[PDB]
């Protein structure tokens, strides 16, 4: 079942791409382990807006898994810049272990 | 154009029927016995059918939260 790979003896071939869900932040903090710019960890109990928005993604994800399709979309707006709405988007994405598709 | 036709905002009875059907579409929904569609329409005046769509989906989500 197991095996060893040696560059001088073992050959490797890249193949087509395969989907796989990313780990939720609960099981590990990849940024912290790799020492990247760790994204600020919200305490949902103290950030009600973040909680409300999160209360969307997992429900959509479950209903999809439960065979229920529903186009869940949401738009962030604010009265002042520099509030990290994108930061909270990333935080929510990592929280549920969901792939992120950011387009500036 | 000889004559024309205009789609004014839906009426309360229209709203009762439309809300019932929209709930039906996501048949997974259910409602309390006391809550009746006719009663429901009385407080949803001046809403476009798409508005009722989004409102029912929002309600479905709200139920999912709890
Ligand atoms: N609690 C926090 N909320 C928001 N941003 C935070 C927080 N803690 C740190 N930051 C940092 O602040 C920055 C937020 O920038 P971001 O682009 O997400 O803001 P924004 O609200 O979308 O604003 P704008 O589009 O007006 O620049 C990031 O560099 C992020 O790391």
């Amino acid at each position: 079942s197991h095996f060893i790979i040696d560059p001088n003896r073992t050959k490797l071939i890249t193949t087509n791409i395969t989907n796989r869900r990313p780990l939720p932040l609960s099981r590990s903090n990849l940024q912290r382990y790799y020492g990247f710019a760790e994204t600020f960890y919200y305490d949902l109990h103290i950030f009600p807006y973040v909680r409300q928005l999160v209360n969307i993604l997992e429900t959509s994800f479950n209903c999809s898994q439960r065979g229920i399709t529903l186009n869940a979309s949401v738009l962030l707006h604010s009265t002042t810049n520099n509030v990290g709405k994108a930061t909270m988007v990333r935080f929510a994405s990592k929280y549920l272990g969901i792939h992120l598709l950011e387009i500036d | 154009v000889s004559e024309t036709w205009s789609l004014r905002a839906p009426d309360k009875h229209a709203r009762a029927k439309l809300l019932e059907y929209f709930f039906s579409k996501n048949q997974i929904m259910k409602l309390n016995r006391d809550l009746q569609f006719s009663d429901l329409s009385l407080e949803t005046e001046g809403f476009s059918p798409l508005d009722l769509e989004i409102f029912t989906e929002k309600i479905f989500y709200d139920l999912q939260l709890e």
